[PDB]
């Protein structure tokens, strides 16, 4: 009796709200892909500031040594 | 002069990044103490209704 | 070398303010995430034990 | 039934707790774009005065 009914109420409930769980966990791995995105974006971004590095590097020994001369 | 030039880099890059990180530093920091705000409250309600599923253990009995 | 010594200051002031707040920053990052997680444990425990709630609720319903 | 509640529980402390951490992380690396962003163009505007400089001294 009362396992019927609990049941019953459990398991509906159960199906509905955990499909919810699921699409709000969709839109949380959309989320996912952004911060993905996101993060590979400040990987070569850091790559590029690096290579902004060196290569003032050599425009600062390029001013230097015709000021030389 | 290369000396001059080429190692006026980091310093001016380090400090960036403790310009940069620890501003994230006192940024990230209150980030866990404002959950703390969350966190009591609900304290709350686990120690409110924790003890009063007994009290509707309680109630059971009344059955 | 005046700027060469000028400019060391900066590079021990940095470095080692910046091997400073790091280790204390994923450090800070690491515990209140190990903290946060314990908090879901309980926070939702709250939850099944209402559901559980209705359980005897039901029960106190039905029979 | 009650598994499913273990799993439902599961699926709710499984997508909360990466809810709770996904964006997180996400809000991180939300964050973080516009510092290199701006350190992408911030180093390559200052790049600009290392190229003005040199310019008239190679005329010179």
């Amino acid at each position: 009796e009362t396992a019927t009914g609990r049941a019953d109420k459990l398991e509906e409930m159960n199906g509905q709200i955990s499909a919810r769980l699921a699409d709000s966990s969709a839109q949380q791995k959309a989320v996912e892909r952004r911060a993905g995105d996101l993060n590979v974006a400040l990987e070569r971004a850091l790559d590029r500031i690096r290579a902004l590095e060196e290569e003032a590097d050599g425009l600062r020994q390029r001013h230097a040594g015709v000021d030389t001369a | 002069d290369l000396k001059v030039s080429s190692l006026d880099a980091s310093l001016r890059d380090a400090t960036a990044r403790i310009e940069h990180l620890v501003q994230d530093v006192e940024g990230l920091r209150v980030q866990a103490q404002d959950i703390d705000a969350r966190r009591g409250d609900a304290e709350a309600a686990l120690a409110r209704a924790n003890q009063d599923n007994a009290l509707l253990g309680e109630e059971a009995a009344t059955l």
